[PDB]
C-alpha cells in the first residue's frame, strides 16, 4: 500500500431555516430494482456509497433509465428538492476563455479526470441529507437505504467543490513548472506548453505521477481524438481557431422560431465573421410574443441576408495572441445604428471580431455610438487580453476635438488614431456661442389646446417678416418643435433664433443627427444647410418683447 | 486583540457582487500585495462554501510610485449594522471647516493589527480574477479589519482614542477628525511649523505599530477657511444688446426660485417690439433700480438653508468648458449648502472624464469635512464611459454613490 493524501472536506450547509429533503420514492419495476441494486453494490464496494440505519427521515428519490437498442441500465438521482435547499457555492465556471485570448502552443495533452472526480469526499454532516431508498421488490421488505460518502452527481455544489478541490492540488505542480499551463474544463484538463513532444510526455508523466499523491487517475492509452477541437462551439486548431460551421438554411417562409435560431447562428458567427448585421432579422421580434407566428421578410431584411451569406461564403479563422505585439481594434459604420469592429495584431488577421448596435432612444448621433461602442471593445479586450488596444477609428482628430470640447457632457475614449475608409463619422452642424451680426432675428412660439388638439407654430422677426401656421393633432412640444421649423426654413444661411421652449433647447443641446421624430429630423437636415444658427432661450410670459407678441398670435 | 461581535443589517444577506475586468499590470500588482498580506496573516484563502464577493482593484496614490490594493466595500457598508453601541456618534466636528489648515493622513494600515470577527470574516470576500478566465479567480477573506470598511473605524476608534490622547492634552485647540480609513488635523498655525507638527503625530502610530505601513509618511494640505463658494453675480455694462438683457432676465427668473423678491419687470419691459439680438438696448431708469435691487437680495444668504443629518447630500456637477467645473451641494433643491468651482484638474486637461474624477474626490473630501460624511453625485457623463474609466484616475480609499445624467440642463449657463 502506498498512502494517499486524502482530498480536504468543503464544509457544506443547508439555506438558512431549510431542513433536508423528504420526498417519497417512486415505484419501480422488478427488473429496474434489480438494476439498481447490482449498481449501488459495486458503487457501494467501492466507497461511493454506504448504507445507513432507519434514524435517517431524509428522502430523495432515484431512478433507472434504459439507454437505447440494449440490456443495459444508468442510475438516475433527482436531487433538485435538495438543490433548492442546498446554499449557494462560488461558482469559479462563470466565463469560459475565449480562443482570442489564448495562446500558441507547440504541444498540447487532454486529460480525463472522470475517475478522480469520486475520489472527492462530501462533507461528513452533509452527508445525511443524501440518503436514497431502493424500493423493495413487491414492497415485502424494507427497501435498502444508502447515503453518499462522496459529491454526488447533478448536485448543486458538486462541480464547484470538484473544481476548487482539482484546483488546489494542482497548484504546487503549476507554480513549480512556469513553462506549462493548465486549464480545467468539467471533466478535461488541457495542459498545453511550448516544450519539444518528449519533454512534453514527460511533466505529463510527472503531472499522472502527482495527482497519484492524492490516489487519482489519468488515462494511459491516448484517447483518440487530434486538432480540431470541438469546444464550446468552436474549433481549435494548432494555429488558428473559428466558430463550428455556420450554415444558413433556405426557406420559403421564417418563423419567430426560425429567426431566433437565425440570429443565434448570426450573433455567434458575428465573433469571427467580419461585417455581420442582426437589426432587421431582431426587428422582427418587436413586441410579438407568438412563437409559432411566420412573419413575413422585409426586401431590406433579405438584401441583410444575402449580405450576411455573402460573408459567410467561406471559412474565415482567426489566430490566437502573441503577447509581444500590440492589439489593434478598427470599427466601421454601417449604418442604421449598427457598427462592426476587428480586433488584431498583425494586418489581415484577426483575433476576433464583432458588432455593437445602438442603444433604444429617441434621439441619436454618430460620435455617440461610436464612443459607446469604443468603451465595450474596451471592457471586452480588458476581459479577454487583460489591456485597452488601439484604436483606429473612422473620424478625424479635429471632429473629435470640436465634438468633446464643446459637448456638455464629459466624454473621452482612450489612444486612437484616424483611419480613413468612408463613411467618416462627422459633426453635421455646429451651433453659434454668440448671437450673430446682420443675421435675422427669428422670434418663435407654438401652443396647441389640449382638448381639440388644435394649435398654431409661427414667427415674428426684427425685419417685420411673420408667419402663423394652423395645425391639426398636434401638442404643445409639437409646436414649439414647428415654430423652430419654419425659422429656419423661412431664412437665409445666417439666424438668430429665439425660442421659449426648454423642451426643444433640451433635445438640440444634446445634438442629434437622427431622431425616430419625424419634425426633429426636419429640423437637423435645416440646420445642415445653415451657415451659422445661434439659439437663444428666454423663459416663456415674461413679458419679453416679440416673443410675448408671437405667444399671443399662436395662442389664439 | 479580542474581537468585537459585528453582524449585518436584519433580513439582509452578505455582499454578492461582480469583480469588474482588471488590467493585467493591476492583477499581478494585487497578485504581489495579497501574496504577502497573507504571510502576515492579515488575509486567508477561502474556499467555495464562501457565495460572498466584493470588487477589488488597484491605484496609486498622490505622489506615489507604488500600488495599492483598493476593495469597493460601498455594498458590504450598506448592508454592515450601524455601530452605535458604545456612542451614537461623534457630532461631527465644526470647527474642522473653520482651519486654516487641515491635514490628510492615511491611518488605515493601523486597522491591520485589529483582528476581525470570526463569523464576520466571511462577509470580506473578494476575488483577484485571471485574464480571460484562463485561471480560477483567486479567492481571499480578511482575517483583521479591512481598509474602507464602515465598522473598521468603528471598532479601532477605542485604540485611536488612547493612541491620540496624550495628544490632544498639549494641544487642545487641534481639533482631529477621522473618515475611514484616513485621519484629518486642522489647525490655524502658520504652515512650515504646522507640517513639523504633523511629522510628530507619525511617530505615535509608528511606536504603537511594533509593540512598517506602506502609506502613513504622505500627507493632504488643505485650506478650508479659504475655499471659495459662489454667490449669484450679475454683470456690470455700460452697454446692454438685448441678447444681453434675455439672458439677465432669465437668470433672475431662475435666481427667482432661490431669492423670494426678485423682479424681472421693469427689465422685461426693455424687451419691449420685436428687436434685433445685437441691437443695443438703453437701460431705463425703473429697470436699472430694479436691476440694482436684485443685486442687494442676491447679496444676502438663502432663508431657511439648514444641514439635516438624517438626509442625503446631493453633489451636482457641470462640465464648464476649459477644465472648468462647477458643483453645488444641497440637500434640498434652491437651498444650497455649499457651491463652488475648479480651474485646476493637474495634468489632466486632454481628459474630460479624469478632470470629473479629481472634481468627485476634491466635493468628496470638502464634504467629509463640512458634515462628515459623502454626497451622492449627479454625474454629467454617459454611465458606460464612466464605468470603464474612473478606477484608473481614483485615488482616495473610500468611494460615494453616484448617478448619471442624461439631459443637459439648463441652469449651466447660470453657474458660468
Ligand atoms: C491551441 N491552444 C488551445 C487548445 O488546444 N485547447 C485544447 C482543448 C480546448 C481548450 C479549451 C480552453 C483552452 C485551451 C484549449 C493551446 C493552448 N493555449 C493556451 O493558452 C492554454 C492555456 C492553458 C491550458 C491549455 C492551453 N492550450
Ligand atoms: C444653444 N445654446 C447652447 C448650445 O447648445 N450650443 C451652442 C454652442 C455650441 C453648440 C454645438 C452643438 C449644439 C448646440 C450648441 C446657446 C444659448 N444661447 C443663449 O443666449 C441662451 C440664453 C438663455 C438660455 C440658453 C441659451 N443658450
Amino acid at each position: 500500500m502506498v498512502p494517499i493524501s486524502p482530498i480536504e472536506t468543503v464544509p457544506v450547509k443547508l439555506k438558512p431555516g431549510m431542513d433536508g429533503p423528504k420526498v417519497k420514492q417512486w415505484p419501480l419495476t422488478e427488473e429496474k430494482i434489480k438494476a439498481l441494486v447490482e449498481i449501488c453494490t459495486e458503487m457501494e464496494k467501492e466507497g461511493k456509497i454506504s448504507k445507513i440505519g432507519p434514524e435517517n427521515p431524509y428522502n430523495t428519490p432515484v431512478f433507472a433509465i434504459k439507454k437505447k437498442d440494449s440490456t443495459k441500465w444508468r442510475k438516475l438521482v433527482d436531487f433538485r428538492e435538495l438543490n433548492k435547499r442546498t446554499q449557494d457555492f462560488w461558482e469559479v465556471q462563470l466565463g469560459i476563455p475565449h480562443p482570442a485570448g489564448l495562446k500558441k502552443k507547440k504541444s498540447v495533452t487532454v486529460l480525463d479526470v472522470g475517475d478522480a472526480y469520486f475520489s472527492v469526499p462530501l462533507d461528513e454532516d452533509f452527508r445525511k441529507y443524501t440518503a436514497f431508498t431502493i424500493p423493495s421488490i413487491n414492497n415485502e421488505t424494507p427497501g435498502i437505504r444508502y447515503q453518499y460518502n462522496v459529491l454526488p452527481q447533478g448536485w448543486k455544489g458538486s462541480p464547484a467543490i470538484f473544481q476548487s478541490s482539482m484546483t488546489k492540488i494542482l497548484e504546487p505542480f503549476a507554480a513549480q513548472n512556469p513553462d506549462i499551463v493548465i486549464y480545467q474544463y468539467m471533466d478535461d484538463l488541457y495542459v498545453g506548453s511550448d516544450l519539444e513532444i518528449g519533454q512534453h510526455r514527460t511533466k505529463i508523466e510527472e503531472l499522472r505521477q502527482h495527482l497519484l499523491r492524492w490516489g487519482l487517475t489519468t488515462p494511459d492509452k491516448k484517447h483518440q481524438k487530434e486538432p480540431p477541437f470541438l469546444w464550446m462551439g468552436y474549433e481549435l486548431h494548432p494555429d488558428k481557431w473559428t466558430v463550428q460551421p455556420i450554415v444558413l438554411p433556405e426557406k420559403d417562409s421564417w418563423t419567430v422560431n426560425d429567426i431566433q435560431k437565425l440570429v443565434g447562428k448570426l450573433n455567434w458567427a458575428s465573433q469571427i465573421y467580419p461585417g455581420i448585421k442582426v437589426r432587421q432579422l431582431s426587428k422582427l421580434l418587436r413586441g410579438t410574443k407568438a412563437l409559432t407566428e411566420v412573419i413575413p421578410l422585409t426586401e431590406e431584411a433579405e438584401l441583410e441576408l444575402a449580405e450576411n451569406r455573402e460573408i459567410l461564403k467561406e471559412p474565415v479563422h482567426g489566430v490566437y495572441y502573441d503577447p509581444s505585439k500590440d492589439l489593434i481594434a478598427e470599427i466601421q459604420k454601417q449604418g442604421q445604428g449598427q457598427w462592426t469592429y476587428q480586433i488584431y495584431q498583425e494586418p489581415f488577421k484577426n483575433l476576433k471580431t464583432g458588432k455593437y448596435a445602438r442603444m433604444r432612444g429617441a434621439h441619436t448621433n454618430d460620435v455617440k455610438q461610436l464612443t459607446e461602442a469604443v468603451q465595450k471593445i474596451t471592457t471586452e479586450s480588458i476581459v479577454i487580453w487583460g489591456k485597452t488596444p488601439k484604436f483606429k477609428l473612422p473620424i478625424q482628430k479635429e471632429t473629435w476635438e470640436t465634438w468633446w470640447t464643446e459637448y456638455w457632457q464629459a466624454t473621452w475614449i482612450p489612444e486612437w488614431e484616424f483611419v480613413n475608409t468612408p463613411p467618416l463619422v462627422k459633426l453635421w452642424y455646429q451651433l453659434e456661442k454668440e448671437p450673430i451680426v446682420g443675421a435675422e432675428t427669428f422670434y418663435v412660439d407654438g401652443a396647441a389646446n389640449r382638448e381639440t388638439k388644435l394649435g398654431k407654430a409661427g414667427y415674428v422677426t426684427n425685419k417685420g417678416r411673420q408667419k402663423v401656421v394652423p395645425l391639426t393633432n398636434t401638442t404643445n412640444q409639437k409646436t414649439e418643435l414647428q415654430a423652430i421649423y419654419l425659422a429656419l426654413q423661412d431664412s437665409g444661411l445666417e439666424v438668430n433664433i429665439v425660442t421659449d421652449s426648454q423642451y426643444a433647447l433640451g433635445i438640440i443641446q444634446a445634438q442629434p443627427d437622427k431622431s425616430e421624430s419625424e419634425l426633429v429630423n426636419q429640423i437637423i437636415e435645416q440646420l445642415i444647410k445653415k451657415e451659422k444658427v445661434y439659439l437663444a432661450w428666454v423663459p416663456a410670459h415674461k413679458g419679453i418683447g416679440g416673443n410675448e407678441q408671437v405667444d399671443k398670435l399662436v395662442s389664439a | 486583540i479580542e474581537t468585537v461581535p459585528v453582524k449585518l443589517k436584519p433580513g439582509m444577506d452578505g455582499p454578492k457582487v461582480k469583480q469588474w475586468p482588471l488590467t493585467e499590470e493591476k492583477i499581478k500588482a494585487l497578485v504581489e500585495i495579497c501574496t504577502e498580506m497573507e504571510k502576515e496573516g492579515k488575509i486567508s484563502k477561502i474556499g467555495p462554501e464562501n457565495p460572498y464577493n466584493t470588487p477589488v482593484f488597484a491605484i496609486k496614490k498622490k505622489d506615489s510610485t507604488k500600488w495599492r490594493k483598493l476593495v469597493d466595500f460601498r455594498e458590504l457598508n450598506k448592508r454592515t449594522q450601524d455601530f452605535w453601541e458604545v456612542q451614537l456618534g461623534i457630532p461631527h466636528p465644526a470647527g474642522l471647516k473653520k482651519k486654516k489648515s487641515v491635514t490628510v493622513l492615511d491611518v488605515g494600515d493601523a486597522y491591520f493589527s485589529v483582528p476581525l470577527d470570526e463569523d464576520f470574516r466571511k462577509y470580506t470576500a473578494f476575488t483577484i480574477p485571471s485574464i480571460n478566465n484562463e485561471t480560477p479567480g483567486i479567492r481571499y477573506q480578511y482575517n483583521v479589519l479591512p481598509q474602507g470598511w464602515k465598522g473598521s473605524p468603528a471598532i479601532f476608534q477605542s485604540s485611536m482614542t488612547k493612541i491620540l490622547e496624550p495628544f490632544k492634552k498639549q494641544n487642545p485647540d487641534i481639533v482631529i477628525y477621522q473618515y475611514m480609513d484616513d485621519l484629518y488635523v486642522g489647525s490655524d498655525l502658520e504652515i512650515g511649523q504646522h507640517r513639523t507638527k504633523i511629522e510628530e503625530l507619525r511617530q505615535h502610530l509608528l511606536r504603537w505599530g511594533l509593540t512598517e505601513p506602506p502609506f502613513l509618511w504622505m500627507g493632504y494640505e488643505l485650506h478650508p477657511d479659504k475655499w471659495t463658494v459662489q454667490p449669484i453675480v450679475l454683470p456690470e455694462k455700460d452697454s446692454w444688446t438685448v441678447n444681453d438683457i434675455q439672458k439677465l432676465v432669465g437668470k433672475l427668473n431662475w435666481a427667482s426660485q432661490i431669492y423670494p423678491g426678485i423682479k424681472v419687470r421693469q427689465l422685461s419691459k426693455l424687451l419691449r417690439g420685436t428687436k434685433a439680438l445685437t441691437e443695443v438696448i438703453p437701460l431705463t431708469e425703473e429697470a436699472e433700480l430694479e436691476l440694482a435691487e436684485n443685486r442687494e437680495i442676491l447679496k444676502e444668504p438663502v432663508h431657511g438653508v439648514y444641514y439635516d443629518p438624517s438626509k442625503d447630500l446631493i453633489a451636482e456637477i457641470q462640465k464648464q468648458g476649459q477644465g472648468q467645473w462647477t458643483y453645488q451641494i444641497y440637500q434640498e433643491p434652491f437651498k444650497n449648502l455649499k457651491t463652488g468651482k475648479y480651474a485646476r484638474m493637474r495634468g489632466a486637461h486632454t481628459n474630460d472624464v479624469k478632470q470629473l474624477t479629481e472634481a468627485v474626490q476634491k466635493i468628496t473630501t470638502e464634504s467629509i469635512v463640512i458634515w462628515g460624511k459623502t454626497p451622492k453625485f449627479k454625474l454629467p457623463i454617459q454611465k458606460e464611459t464612466w464605468e470603464t474609466w474612473w478606477t484608473e484616475y481614483w485615488q482616495a480609499t473610500w468611494i460615494p454613490e453616484w448617478e448619471f445624467v442624461n439631459t443637459p440642463p439648463l441652469v449651466k449657463l447660470w453657474y458660468q
